[PDB]
């Protein structure tokens, strides 16, 4: 719910939300407060755009997560939880 | 000098023997110790004891027989804040601190670079 | 550089004690009185025969 | 270039920051790990090709097609010069650098002097078996320095077994159903007597 | 927990066992298609 | 019982602390064998990586 | 592969005793030239379990020796014969050493297969340096439980019959007649597919066994007969606490009765300590017991193993001197006194060491 | 290998593993003033200062016969402080000891000291014997490298050096060159080292390399045995 | 006045302050020159000995020390109080005023 929100005048890429809303069903947003969920959101796309800019070219042009991008997604995700300064105490 | 076969062990632990009847009856008692003389080999109470002083007097002195060893010593005794010479890592907090002090200066290094190919000449 | 390496002159000798030896040792213990004592009895008197004399 | 060559310094990376335990070091450790994804972020935007005839012959302005291709051209020549880094890193590497690199060096030469030791002992012990058919005297010499510590309780009087070890598990092995079960106090000799005595208002010293 | 309590009353996984190492069903299978691929 | 206790009383839960003659015997009674090692390891480690 | 190397063959019944010849597996050594070691498995059990107990850097076994792990006949590959003496199956190991040439070898057991290394030792002494027994003893073990079992699963073994059970019939078998979580494991392993899918059968010869086991007579691998006679060489035995198959109460005197040379115990004879548990059979299974076996295996290997009975170890080869019987050589003008026993290499015969050595030492001179 | 299967092995009158006060039946009492005439007592609070002139004196007479060999000086101190933190690192609980383990310990080590001040303390003469073989054995490296030779040390580190490349050549696979595996690789040439001490290297074959050794050997005519009889 | 060094008889020569700064220059010579001090750059006039690797035992070696370049004779109750460089360098100054008005050694 918290990740759902959304800002006026602020629409996202297909591919971006794709990321942030796997991160919500496998749980890994269980692990920060709600309150953090939201800012957590634009400096993890941010990380990614700069850092994993591969990954979002094959889940644009193939349109489908592999398998290799699964691994390498989970992975980052409670890897960058763990390096941005948020509220871990759930 | 002449060293052998490094595959090969020493003769010693090749060389066989075995039995027939009749067999000696005699059972050895005791190891024979006609001459007490056990020189060359280190004693045995030095077994499981634990880290003390004796390793970092004794890696000095194996060190200082070098001429890398002699510089890590004396750095080491005059350039490092630590209560003991019983060095002891459970934390790698002085490893990283040394290393994004330096890595981290390398950077701008490219964007120095592209000063000066980019301030060369003006595309217009 | 390693190869270049030398070695310094060691010290001649350590203090020789005028009176302790290897076969009148100076202060007591069971271990010397024990060596007196198996020269004395001898080694393990080993029988190369399959039976015993008695 | 662009598969697999990030590969090895991710497990670098991984065990270092396993080791870290204080939070002060989980923080280096994430600092560390920006500077390694900063250096190692890929850039692939599929550089255009650029036809300046094709925009030559459509529509430009007389010599302003050309002034750009001769120009681009020439910034295009320019590139980075890998030689000069490549040995500046590789001669000298920082101060702090320094520090630890005498200071984990010295510490490996600790334990590997540790480990030397356990070796050695091990390889030692190949010549000793059958501790039970040694003589009394050949044991000793095994254990170089047991008959010098064995003189000194003899020369100090210290003939009561067991005194000056913390641990005298052949007393508690002797004791195990003795009347009052006890052990030698630690450093008690056989000549020290504590016995104090007073003279009170009552009788023997009551 | 009822159900299964009352319910309860291949070469790769044998070679494994006289190793006496643990092996997960995940292991076993990418050994298996290791073989035939 | 010193013999035995000097070479069976130690236990991993605790620390056993060298004596005079294991400095003594460490230090200035170590063989050719012993020098070897630790300067193998640290040419090899310390040195030569 | 390579450290790994088993002799590929199919087994042959056979009517002549002699015309027997073992199979099994080879574990090369580290180095190139060391003395063989030729082990024999427990019955019915297979030598593949036995594997990463030699070929573990832990234990590191074949630094020391390289390993046959033998199997007896009608147990594994190796060829079929009604009979179970333990003289002939003594010189069927003498043939395979002529066959590989091999001209002395370190011998080892585990529970029956101890006997059957023990015995060869007994029948052929001069071409064995040492045995090395595991949980067992030169015993008659007939009345005891633990053999009492498989004696009794091997006769549950006849009952079934490939042809007409169904695989599931088998496994159905199995589970209730076998309550011992090992032996099911064994026998189950032990059963093969012959090419063609023809019909499953077991390994080992099942009828010829359970006859010997089944009768109970002085020929049943049990039993141990004084006919076997006497061991004249080294001889070590490890077996555990609580063992079913060795008591410590009396099942070390046969060790002395048999072994001439065995001091007792704590010297030759070991015990590891251990809870009770019918698993504890199958030393290799659990790292505590296995960590002690092979410590111990490697110090007979290493310091005990081919060395003259009246040396106490490797230690005194070449500064130990044995006395000397008088008249005991042939040369008249001979001063007898004491001597120090020779010991020969270990696979002297079928090389050329000595030929060799013989030259180069004139070169010297 | 073997463990001590008895559970009460550490258990006495006093508690468990309780070696500072065993349990006696003239159990130490108070004293209280009002009531006490006269005393005879041996205790004082000089412990302190005992210890730490003991330290000095032990320390400053040993160094009286070690010739201003710094190395030993420093080896001696590192002893005699592990002769001295005794009972501030011991299982024992010394500050619970029956009498006081203070003066127990000062007055066990004045005995130590007493013998040091005659020079004939057992470590003394064991520090000595330690040393002058020490000493001998570096002067015999000393006086063959001033020859130009080389040491039997230097023999063999050259020797290791060059079989680690000889199996780091062929160790493309993997590229951890453990600890382990150099360790197992120095200790093989040890043993053949080792072995070689007894039965030096004539040829080729190397040190013990020769099966002749091992044929029926006697002892020389001029060396028979004279311990017992030979037959 | 003779010791040996290194197996030579060398003869021992022995210091006259009476300074400050020689003072405070000699103790450091004196805790930098033992085996055991750690940190040898890092020790200055108000470095805690304990901070270095040094204990009670290494207070005395150090005292010791003192009175063999120093010739004084110092008692056994005046160790155990010397923990930090400030207190030899205080230490040093109180012996060099008791004998320039006392005109004698203090109590050994
Ligand atoms: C003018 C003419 C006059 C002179 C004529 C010339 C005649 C001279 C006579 C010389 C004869 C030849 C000498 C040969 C050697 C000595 C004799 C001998 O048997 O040695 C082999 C015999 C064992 O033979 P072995 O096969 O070589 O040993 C194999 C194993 O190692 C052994 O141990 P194991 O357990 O592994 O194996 C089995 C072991 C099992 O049996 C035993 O081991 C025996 C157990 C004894 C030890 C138990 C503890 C007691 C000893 C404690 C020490 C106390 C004495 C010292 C303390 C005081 C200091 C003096 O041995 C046996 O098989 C049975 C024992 C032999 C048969 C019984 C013999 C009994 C008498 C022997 C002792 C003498 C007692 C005093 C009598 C004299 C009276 C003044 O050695 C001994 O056991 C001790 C020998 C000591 C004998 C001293 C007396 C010498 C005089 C001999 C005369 C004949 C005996 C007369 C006594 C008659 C009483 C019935
Ligand atoms: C032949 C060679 C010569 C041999 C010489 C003598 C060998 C002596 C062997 C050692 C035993 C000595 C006995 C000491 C008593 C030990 C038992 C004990 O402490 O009591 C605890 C006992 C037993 O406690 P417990 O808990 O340990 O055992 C209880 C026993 N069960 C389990 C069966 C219930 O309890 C007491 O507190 C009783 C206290 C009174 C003890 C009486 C001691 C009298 C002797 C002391 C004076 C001797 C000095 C002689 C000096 C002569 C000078 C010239």
């Amino acid at each position: 719910v918290e990740m759902l929100k959304q800002n006026q005048y602020t629409p996202m890429k297909v591919e971006e939300q794709v990321c942030i809303i796997f991160a919500g069903v496998k749980g890994f947003l269980d692990a920060l407060v709600t309150s953090e969920v939201l800012k957590f959101e634009k400096k993890f796309l941010e990380h990614v755009r700069t850092n994993h800019s591969a990954l979002l070219k094959r889940i644009r042009d193939s349109g489908d997560l592999s398998e290799v991008d699964t691994n390498e997604l989970n992975t980052i995700i409670p890897l960058f939880i763990q390096e941005g300064g948020f509220k871990l105490k759930a | 000098l002449q060293w052998g076969s490094l595959a090969e062990r020493p003769m010693v632990d090749r060389v066989m023997s075995t039995s027939t009847w009749p067999v000696p009856y005699y059972q050895r008692l005791f190891k024979a110790y006609p001459i007490r003389e056990k020189k060359d080999k280190m004693s045995l109470l030095l077994s499981d004891i634990d880290i003390d002083d004796t390793n970092w007097y004794q890696a000095k002195d194996f060190l200082r027989g070098s001429f890398r060893g002699r510089q890590i010593v004396d750095y080491v005794e005059n350039n490092i804040a630590s209560n003991t010479y019983i060095l002891i890592q459970q934390d790698v907090a002085n490893m990283a601190k040394a290393y994004v002090h330096d890595i981290c200066g390398y950077i701008d290094v490219a964007n120095k670079e592209n000063v000066r190919i980019l301030s060369k000449g003006d595309l217009i | 550089k390693e190869n270049t390496g030398s070695m310094k002159k060691p010290m001649a000798k350590a203090y020789e004690h005028p009176y302790n030896s290897e076969h009148h040792p100076l202060n007591f213990s069971a271990v010397k009185i024990a060596e007196t004592f198996h020269d004395f009895i001898g080694p393990e008197q080993v029988s190369p025969h399959y039976e015993s004399f008695a | 270039q662009a598969p697999g060559n990030q590969d090895k310094i991710l497990k670098w990376i991984s065990t270092l920051s396993n080791k870290a335990t204080t939070g002060e070091s989980r923080s280096y450790c994430t600092q560390l790990s920006s500077l390694v994804s900063f250096y190692n972020k890929q850039h692939v935007e599929q550089i255009p090709t650029i036809d300046f005839n094709e925009w030559k012959s459509v529509i430009s302005t007389q010599g302003l097609v050309d002034k750009v291709k001769e120009n681009y051209e020439s910034l295009i020549k320019e590139q980075y010069n890998t030689d000069a880094i490549s040995k500046q890193i590789s001669s000298a590497s920082s101060k702090a650098l320094d520090d630890i690199e005498n200071e984990l060096s010295f510490h490996a030469a600790i334990w590997l002097n540790a480990y030397a030791d356990y070796t050695m002992f091990l390889f030692e012990l190949e010549e000793y078996n059958d501790p039970n058919d040694y003589l009394m005297h050949e044991n000793f010499d095994f254990f170089r320095g047991l008959e010098t510590e064995l003189e000194e309780l003899t020369e100090t009087h210290n003939y009561i077994p067991g005194a000056k070890d913390d641990v005298n598990l052949r007393g508690y092995l002797a004791t195990q159903f003795a009347w009052g079960k006890k052990v030698i106090s630690f450093y008690r000799h056989p000549a020290d007597d504590f016995k104090c005595a007073k003279a009170t208002k009552n009788m023997l010293g009551r | 927990k009822r159900l299964l309590e009352k319910l309860n009353t291949l070469e790769v996984e044998n070679i494994l066992k006289r190793y006496h190492i643990n092996y997960t069903q995940a292991l076993i299978d990418e050994l298996v298609d290791w073989k035939t691929g | 019982t010193h013999f035995f206790n000097r070479r069976h009383s130690s236990s991993q839960e605790f620390i056993r602390f060298r004596t005079y003659t294991e400095v003594l015997l460490k230090i200035s009674a170590y063989n050719d064998f012993f020098y070897v090692l630790n300067n193998y390891y640290y040419n090899q480690k310390l040195i030569l990586k | 592969s390579r450290i790994i190397n088993h002799l590929r063959g199919d087994p042959v019944y056979q009517d002549n005793t002699k015309d027997v010849s073992l199979r099994g597996t080879f574990l090369r050594g580290k180095y190139d030239d060391l003395p063989t070691m030729i082990f024999f498995t427990e019955a019915c059990d297979l030598t593949a379990n036995w594997i990463p107990f030699f070929t573990n850097p832990q234990y590191d076994i074949l630094a020391h020796r390289n390993v046959w792990l033998l199997n007896p006949r009608n147990f594994g590959n190796s060829d079929r014969h009604p009979s179970f003496d333990l003289q002939e199956m003594s010189d069927d190991v003498m043939r395979f050493m002529y066959s590989q040439k091999i001209s002395m070898a370190t011998l080892g057991g585990h529970g029956i297969g101890g006997k059957i290394a023990l015995a060869v030792g007994c029948y052929h002494a001069e071409r064995v340096t040492g045995v090395f027994s595991i949980d067992s003893s030169p015993m008659d073990q007939r009345y005891h439980e633990a053999f009492k079992e498989f004696k009794g699963y091997v006769n549950a073994l006849t009952e079934i019959n490939f042809k007409t059970w169904s695989d599931k019939d088998v496994k159905v078998f199995l589970k209730e007649n076998i309550k011992d979580p090992k032996w099911r494991s064994i026998f189950t392993n032990n059963i093969s597919k012959n090419a063609k899918t023809q019909s499953d059968s077991f390994n080992f010869e099942i009828n010829y066994l359970n006859h010997n086991l089944n009768f109970n007579k002085a020929d049943s691998l049990g039993n141990w007969a004084v006919k076997n006679g006497i061991y004249t060489g080294r001889a070590h035995f490890i077996f555990p606490e609580y063992s079913r198959w060795v008591h410590l109460a009396t099942n070390t005197l046969p060790m002395h009765k048999v072994c001439a040379r065995v001091k007792g115990f704590g010297h030759d004879i070991f015990y590891v300590q251990g809870d009770e548990n019918p698993l504890n059979h199958w030393v290799y299974d659990f790292e505590n017991y296995a960590n002690v076996v092979a410590s111990k295996l490697n110090k007979f290997l290493h310091s005990y193993d081919g060395v003259h009975a009246l040396l106490k170890d490797r230690t005194e080869i070449g500064n130990f001197m044995i006395p000397d019987r008088i008249k005991s050589r042939n040369d008249s003008k001979h001063i007898y006194g004491d001597y120090s026993p020779a010991h020969l290499h270990h696979n002297w015969r079928f090389n050329h060491i000595y030929e060799k050595h013989d030259e180069l030492d004139k070169k010297l001179n | 290998g073997y463990k001590i299967r008895n559970k009460s092995i550490f258990w006495t009158r006093a508690g468990w593993k309780n070696n500072w006060h065993p349990k006696n039946f003239n159990a130490p009492r108070p004293s209280y003033g009002e009531f006490t005439m006269g005393i005879r007592c041996r205790n004082d609070h000089h412990s302190f200062l005992r210890y730490v002139q003991t330290y000095r004196n032990m320390s400053r007479h040993c160094k009286q016969y070690f010739l201003g060999d710094k190395q030993l000086e420093e080896t001696f101190i590192l002893g005699l402080r592990s002769l001295f933190l005794v009972p501030y690192d011991s299982q024992c609980l010394t500050d619970q000891i029956k009498h006081g383990g203070e003066r127990r310990f000062v007055d066990q080590l004045d005995r130590d000291f007493e013998l040091i001040s005659y020079n004939t303390h057992p470590y003394q003469l064991f520090t000595y014997t330690v040393r002058n073989e020490h000493l001998a054995w570096k002067n015999e490296q000393y006086e063959k490298i001033q020859k130009g030779e080389k040491t039997f040390e230097q023999e063999l580190l050259d020797y290791l050096d060059e079989q680690v490349l000889a199996e780091k050549a062929k160790l493309r696979d993997g590229q951890n060159f453990s600890i382990e595996r150099m360790t197992e690789i120095a200790l093989h040439v040890f043993r053949k080292a080792r072995a070689g001490k007894v039965r030096p290297a004539q040829d080729v074959r190397g040190p013990d390399g020769n099966v002749n050794d091992f044929l029926e050997q006697r002892r020389p005519f001029e060396h028979p045995n004279p311990t017992g009889v030979t037959h | 006045l003779t010791q040996y060094v290194e197996g030579q008889i060398v003869n021992r020569n022995q210091l006259t302050l009476k300074k400050q700064e020689d003072i405070e220059q000699y103790v450091l010579k004196l805790v930098r020159g033992y085996f055991r001090t750690t940190n040898k750059q890092g020790l200055n006039i108000n470095s805690v000995l304990q901070d270095h690797g040094l204990d009670e035992f290494d207070s005395i070696e150090l005292a010791m020390q003192v009175e063999e370049d120093l010739g004084y004779v110092i008692s056994a109750e005046t160790i155990p109080v010397l923990n930090k460089v400030k207190h030899f360098v205080n230490y040093i100054n109180h012996v060099e005023q008791f004998k320039a008005e006392n005109g004698k050694a203090p109590i050994a």
